[PDB]
């Protein structure tokens, strides 16, 4: 629920999408591009590089 | 050093740079960076991340 201003020289990837939504039949597989997901979210499982 | 640099007289400007960034999950192959003297180490490559 932030709103700040478009600071000079910062840009939106792809702007405002969505947040991701998922139910009991939905998932997100996820390809963990940078190594290191140890305080991520509040799993605290420390997800390698694109495991 | 100045963020508003006027060209000197003893100087030509070649051109400007912009500022090369490596994201958290990138690297990028310098070749022919300078040692600690300052001297382009040609042939040689770096490798730089993080």
């Amino acid at each position: 629920e932030k709103s700040f201003f478009l600071q000079p020289g910062e840009r939106l990837e792809r702007g405002i999408q969505d947040v991701y939504v998922l139910s009991e039949q939905q998932g997100l597989l996820l390809k963990a591009l940078q190594p290191l997901e140890e305080g991520e979210s509040e799993e605290k499982v420390s997800h390698q590089a694109g495991d | 050093d100045t963020e508003a640099h006027v060209p000197d007289v003893y100087e030509e400007v070649l051109g400007v740079v912009p500022i090369t960034t490596l994201g958290p999950r990138h690297y990028c192959v310098i070749l022919d960076p300078m040692g600690p003297d300052g001297k382009n180490q040609l042939g040689q490559k770096r490798v730089v991340k993080g």
